């Protein structure tokens, strides 16, 4: 990539286009003031898969981001492309979960190990192809690689590295293929001409001699081939934007069968139009499996508040003192796994203790209602939690219960739920059980 | 590549020239440094040197013992050792050349330097051969002499066969070993062989057939 | 100085597995773009040759079972899969502001092939005699582990006092360690006793294994 | 802690509970009955109960602010069906009053 | 000997660098920093490419310390072109070799003098925290670092007890109607100065500068106080760098100290002094190595007290700042002088409704209140209430300059 070529152009500014790279590094609208592309950086194939919804309606995703500005660049066009559904079913994408790529450079397992835990059939992203082809062993070393695990990857993985590969059946696309350098030569001749047929509507220095006063008529030239429509290329109709953006309405999608990338359709305009000559899967499929399945296990953490809760030691074999209540019925009693916190600071013992109190006969209650199987947990900050300003980084974060539901680290959680706006604009409320003041 | 040589046996106190052959590269284009390996698995580096000697450095034992120089024209770059001690009782090495790049990467066999004041002796070279012969062992006591390295090798080094060359405990400063070696009973409860016992530090190279005692 | 602290020293462990090899600093060696560091082997007769640079880069054709990472002050290396051929000497060297600290060395031991050793026993002959010592020899290659317990016996009498070992590396084509011993006496003890016997013992050997010769 | 970080007007107060901010409960439990700590803000449910089991310990005034304990749940999670059903069908057998009870 | 350069283009003051070289004194050197350029009047930037290569024919450059009399933020990009990309560390003190903007190359090597943006605006809170004023609008013009600016502006903000509630921001990358829509007493501003002639005469149509209204400018937009333009409009306060005893025989020291002790640590320490190279393309052989050649004794080191750490935002950790004010006379007069998060009192010109206010303090309609020392130290709701100091009677007794904040009925 010839950067300081483009580099020198900024100073005596003249309208440039690009050819080739896809690097979105490119688009910084600040330094590369005029450099158009004839090809979008790698960010559209998270357009197309915001298309990929609704396609076969899939509503759940995690994602895993290369620690670097591409990633970075397609995540929040892709962030920006979910702000939807302003009406007036709600089956769209929910799960939205994501991690990280980058230091996965040699060890991934602490990130698949928590992916196949949270009910993910969901493709993920667009990778490194070395690092790719680690993780083509290490989640089938994992077992993601199965029947209802959905699989989509993007455009680096059709690079001859990523052969340690891909189970059968993974779905690749190809937006432009558009390699004609007849087609990328002639194409941008007819737009630069339908361009000067404007700029000829009534001059630039010598060069580097000297003179370093920008010729203001490239920026003026600007607005003007922000409006050189070329709809009849070899290419088709050519379109642009405020940043390159070739605006390619149209892709081809197809899978790996026995490593041989099988056409499965295309795209036209608005109208994604498969081909439909066989549909594989990662377990040989030919069905087209979506949502998840839905686990039963809940995880609830809690703070020792009575008479909510009454966490009380245990005796010697583990279990509870078996105590009765007025009537000689005994108390349920719950082995809840602690934190280590039997001492302020952080003490030798992490000791399962007991639980007694209101929402420990009514999480039982509950359990026997819904129908559904059982985890606990106790908080090991003690405390509520606000959003504190994480130091030297501007950022305000939660603590407490706050700082491991938000975070995605535990389940649902019974406990004294003083209710305000920020804790509804962040968690998902039931109705008041117990009203209060 | 390479190959540290001028090694040898030194007394305390003594002076020592060691030796560092360039094998194949230009010299001047990279980094010098020495290191020392001890038997007790210990990294002695020795000295950094310029590629024209412009930044010698030292370590603050090597500061007022050792020297270091240059043989630009040979490429053969010298370290001259003094003040010798028995904690300098190692082996030699180099390292080099990662191209500014300023770490160090290319490291040779090396050459072996003892610091004691003990004599220098030819050592007594006795065989051990059975006779049944039930169970068989082609062996040699070599014991009373003085310096290590070692290097028995067996049938004028055509036998590899598992040689197992001992360290040595020192009986008035002049220790002794043992060597040893078995052949099946099968080819030999007559076929007699040699041994060289070459000890380079002492600097002989003795030879004693292995005979039985009994038949 | 930043010191470097390698665990465990004796590695031994399985071809298949992805073996760790853990190393701890005692101050953080890196920064956001690179670390000073380079990692590194040998076999004990072999030269050193580099193997993983500033934290994980590879040098020449090294295969790439191993694969090293860390951060900080901690620096792993996974070998996966381990080969035979990994009975190596080796450690990374610490270069962050000072190319001076070297690693605490772990060494290579591969816990795939148990077994019980044949066992050689001859005590010395009458030309042997004339040095004045009297060496019953032992040999031993087919056993792991290295480090084995040698006991000598002369006619029920334990003579511990005067025991030469030598644990050599376990063969690249057996994965098996190899040692062979003498029972060093002198001359006088020799014509007064006959039975001069070794035990050793191993993983598949419980009791140890003895043989006895009759002088 | 936000409630009156909230109010500008209590925010003459909010320094001297910086002051005298405490950790858990039982300290600010303990203190007024070592008489260092005089008054301590709480939700009156476990206010009422301290004050029914343990004596020397009285509460003053009435609501000074409404509100209800609901269930935490991550968002656009199914399992928001029927549970707020059956907190009503725990008030409809009075099964929150059995727990009272309890 | 270590060939190092300097030229500033425009100056005539080579005895100012013959002082500032003055190696007499120099007891504790390394390998001997020489040093020799001759100054030409050319912007070409190509030029200075082929004086780059002069000087690798010249065989003994490995890094400079030069600047230019101009305000071009370009030569800094073409520095983070080509210097950051090769080899070069370079510092440079004057104008747009100080003034950096765009970004800074994460392989880069070179540096500019100057306090970080967000730095310079915790000096305008310093010094408006002082005058106990409070920005009621902003407006801000497209640049490098913008939103992480008014994010960080606005989260120092929110940590605070009393804030600029304003009137949120108005990104210019209707210009009347615009600039009529936020009001405010004090009013914070950034616009390039090149652009801020156009925007001041627009300021002047909508009639901000004349109600009284002062702006506040960072030093990389206030660029050189001999030149003001007359739209430019008068009372505007800014904080800039020492231009009054700040010349050439400090900057050229400072730059061979930093050079020379970064060269006496990574010829030291370590007993390596890189090799200087010869071309400009063909030396990619050697210099590829992004390795132990990347210095970190570059972001640590201090001469005589001077301190010198920076970031990695091309900025500096310790910077000594001046406050200026710009007359009616287009004349940029100094008026406080602001060290390490601290400030100067002297000149603390603070500026009809102007009406003398006395008192007498009886409970409970008067202070009942000292001044907190750190967190914005009139708390709320309450007017600092200046006292005259009561000193010994021979002195005078200051009026005001200690202070109580006023509650009460």
């Amino acid at each position: 990539t010839p950067t300081p070529v483009s580099y020198t152009a900024g100073f005596y500014r003249i309208p440039v286009l690009g050819l080739t790279t896809r690097m979105s590094i490119y688009s910084d609208k600040s330094i590369h003031l005029s450099f158009l592309r004839t090809v979008p950086p790698y960010s559209h194939q998270s357009s197309v898969w915001f298309e990929m919804m609704r396609v076969y309606n899939w509503n759940h995703i995690i994602l895993l981001v290369s620690d670097d500005h591409e990633g970075r660049a397609a995540q929040k066009r892709l962030e920006t492309l979910l702000e939807e559904r302003e009406s007036k079913n709600k089956r769209g994408p929910k799960a939205e979960k994501v991690l990280q790529f980058d230091p996965g450079t040699k060890n991934v397992t602490a990130l698949l190990m928590e992916a196949r835990e949270l009910e993910a059939r969901v493709i993920i992203l667009s990778a490194s192809e070395d690092d790719a082809a680690t993780v083509y062993r290490a989640a089938a070393m994992l077992d993601m690689t199965g029947s209802g695990y959905v699989w989509l990857v993007g455009e680096r993985e059709i690079s001859g590295n990523a052969l340690r590969y891909a189970p059968d059946g993974i779905i690749g696309l190809q937006l432009i293929n558009g390699k004609n350098e007849s087609a990328h030569i002639s194409d941008a001749v007819g737009v630069v001409a339908q361009a000067v047929h404007e700029l000829l509507e009534k001059d630039p220095p010598r060069g580097c001699v000297g003179n370093t006063n920008i010729w203001k008529t490239g920026p003026l030239f600007k607005r003007v081939l922000m409006s050189s429509k070329y709809a009849d290329g070899v290419t088709g109709r050519v379109e642009f934007n405020e940043d390159g953006d070739r605006k390619f309405a149209q892709y081809s999608i197809m899978n790996l069968q026995n490593r041989k990338l099988v056409q499965v359709g295309i795209y036209n305009g608005t109208h994604v139009i498969p081909n439909d000559r066989k549909i594989i899967w990662p377990g040989g499929e030919t069905e087209k499996p979506r949502g998840y399945q839905m686990s039963t296990r809940l995880k609830i953490v809690t703070i020792h508040q009575e008479p909510f809760v009454y966490v009380k030691p245990t005796m010697s074999d583990g279990t509870c003192k078996e105590e009765f209540t007025v009537n000689g019925d005994p108390v349920k009693k719950v082995i809840c796994t602690g934190p280590n916190d039997t001492s302020p600071g952080s003490p030798r013992h992490t000791v399962p203790q007991c639980c007694y109190g209101f929402c420990i006969d009514l999480l039982i209650k509950l359990a026997r209602t819904m129908q559904f199987t059982y985890e606990v947990h106790l908080v090991a900050d003690g405390k509520f939690g606000t959003q504190e300003r994480v130091q030297n980084s501007n950022k305000k974060e939660w603590n407490g219960m706050m700082g491991e539901l938000l975070s995605g680290q535990a389940d649902m959680i019974v406990a004294p739920l003083t209710i305000n706006n920020e804790r509804a604009q962040y968690i998902e409320f039931s109705k008041p059980f117990k009203y209060q003041g | 590549k390479l190959q540290e040589s001028g090694g040898g046996s030194v007394k305390l106190g003594g002076s020592l020239k060691l030796s560092c052959v360039v094998s194949g590269f230009t010299f001047s284009t990279y980094y010098m440094s020495w290191v020392r390996q001890t038997p007790e698995k210990r990294l002695e580096l020795v000295a950094v040197i310029n590629s024209n000697g412009g930044n010698t450095y030292y370590p603050d034992n090597v500061k007022g013992r050792f020297t270091i120089s240059r043989d630009n024209a040979e490429n053969t770059l010298y370290l001259q050792m003094s003040s010798l001690k028995s904690e300098d009782t190692a082996l030699y090495y180099c390292a080099r050349r990662d191209y500014d790049g300023f770490a160090m990467d290319y490291w040779g066999q090396g050459t072996s330097v003892t610091v004691s004041s003990a004599k220098t002796t030819p050592p007594s070279v006795y065989p051990l051969a059975p006779g049944t012969n039930s169970m068989v062992t082609l062996g040699c006591l070599v014991k009373g002499y003085f310096p290590e390295p070692v290097t028995v090798t067996w049938n004028s080094g055509s036998l590899s066969s598992g040689v197992h060359t001992f360290p040595a405990v020192l009986q008035s400063d002049l220790y002794t070993l043992s060597s040893s070696v078995t052949v099946p009973s099968s080819t030999w409860p007559s076929e007699t062989v040699t041994c060289n016992v070459a000890h380079p530090a002492s600097s002989t190279k003795v030879d004693k057939k292995i005979v039985p005692r009994d038949c | 100085d930043i010191q470097l602290t390698q665990s465990p020293a004796s590695l031994a462990v399985s071809l298949g597995q992805r073996a760790t090899i853990s190393c701890r600093a005692s101050q953080s060696v890196s920064t956001s773009r690179y670390s000073y560091m380079h990692w590194y082997q040998h076999k004990p007769g072999q030269p050193p040759k580099l193997l993983i640079k500033y934290a994980s880069n590879l040098e020449s054709g090294v295969p790439a079972r191993f694969s090293g990472s860390g951060s900080g002050t901690d620096f792993t290396l996974n070998i996966h899969p381990v080969e035979e051929e990994d009975t190596a000497t080796y450690y990374c060297q610490h270069s962050w502001e000072n190319p001076y600290t070297f690693g605490g060395g772990t060494k290579l031991e591969i816990k795939r092939a148990d077994a019980a050793p044949t066992v050689s026993i001859f005590p010395p002959s009458s030309e042997q005699l004339t040095s004045g010592g009297a060496s019953v020899v032992c040999f031993l290659n087919n056993f792991y582990p290295k480090d084995i317990n040698v006991k000598w016996k002369i006619d029920g009498s334990e003579r511990q006092n005067g025991v030469l070992n030598s644990w050599t590396d376990q063969d690249s084509k057996d994965s098996t360690y190899s040692m062979s011993s003498t029972l060093t006496l002198t001359k006088d003890e020799y014509e007064r006793h006959n039975s001069y016997t070794c035990e050793a013992t191993h993983k598949t050997s419980t009791s140890p294994i003895v043989k006895s010769f009759n002088r | 802690d936000i409630y009156f970080r909230r109010q500008v007007e209590l925010s003459t107060m909010y320094r001297h509970m910086e002051k005298h901010n405490y950790e858990s409960a039982a300290e600010a439990i303990q203190a007024v009955r070592d008489n260092k700590l005089h008054a301590f803000i709480w939700d009156s449910a476990v206010l009422e109960f301290e004050a029914s089991q343990k004596c020397d310990l009285v509460t003053t005034g009435e609501l000074f602010f409404r509100s209800g304990f609901g269930i935490g749940m991550r968002k656009d999670s199914p399992w928001k069906q029927q549970v707020s059903l059956s907190i009503l069908k725990s008030h409809e057998n009075g099964f929150m009053e059995d727990l009272d009870k309890t | 000997s270590i060939g190092i350069a300097v030229i500033l283009v425009g100056t005539s003051d080579e005895v100012a660098i013959k002082d500032a070289h003055e190696k007499d004194d120099f007891h504790h050197l390394s390998v001997v920093p020489r040093v020799e350029l001759v100054a030409m009047n050319e912007t070409d930037p190509k030029s200075i490419i082929t004086r780059i290569c002069d000087l690798m024919s010249d065989r003994k450059i490995q890094g400079v310390v030069f600047a230019d009399d101009t305000d071009q933020e370009a030569i800094a990009q073409i520095l983070d072109f080509i210097s950051a990309q090769t080899l070069t560390p370079i510092l440079g003190i004057h104008g747009g070799s100080s003034m950096i903007m765009a970004d800074k190359d994460e392989s880069s090597m070179f540096f500019q003098f100057g306090p970080s943006i967000e730095q310079q605006a915790s000096v305008m809170l310093n010094i408006m925290e002082e005058y106990d004023w409070y920005i009621f609008s902003i407006v801000t013009t497209y640049f490098p670092g913008y939103q992480d600016f008014v994010n960080k502006i606005r989260s120092t903000i929110e940590n605070s007890f009393v804030g600029w509630e304003l009137e949120e921001v108005l990104l210019l990358d209707k210009i009347q109607n615009q600039l009529k829509k936020l009001q405010s007493p004090i009013i914070l501003l950034y616009c390039t100065k090149e652009e801020a002639t156009y925007i001041f005469e627009v300021a002047n149509s909508v009639g901000l500068t004349g109600y009284g209204y002062t702006w506040i400018v960072p030093s990389l937009v206030a660029g050189d106080t001999d030149t003001v333009p007359s739209e430019f409009p008068t009372g505007l306060i800014s904080v800039s760098y020492d231009e009054w005893d700040y010349g050439l025989p400090a900057r050229v020291r400072d730059g061979i100290a930093i050079i020379t002790t970064a060269a006496s640590d990574m010829l030291s320490e370590h007993s390596f002094i890189p090799e200087p190279k010869s071309s400009c393309y063909n030396t990619h052989e050697k210099r590829i190595y992004q390795s132990n050649m990347l210095n970190r004794y570059l972001i640590n080191v201090t001469f005589e007290g001077r301190d010198l750490s920076f970031s990695e935002d091309g900025y500096q950790m310790h910077p000594k700042l001046v406050i200026i004010l710009l007359n009616k006379e287009r004349k940029w007069e100094r008026v406080g002088k602001w060290k390490d998060k601290s400030l100067q009192m002297k000149y603390y010109v603070w500026p009809d409704d102007h009406l003398s206010i006395v008192t007498l303090e009886e409970a409970p309609f008067v202070i009942v209140e000292s001044v907190d020392p750190l967190s914005g130290t009139c708390m709320r709701n309450t007017v600092p209430c200046q006292k005259r100091i009561i000193s010994e009677n021979k002195t005078d007794e200051e009026p005001g300059y200690i202070k109580k904040c006023c509650k009460g009925f």
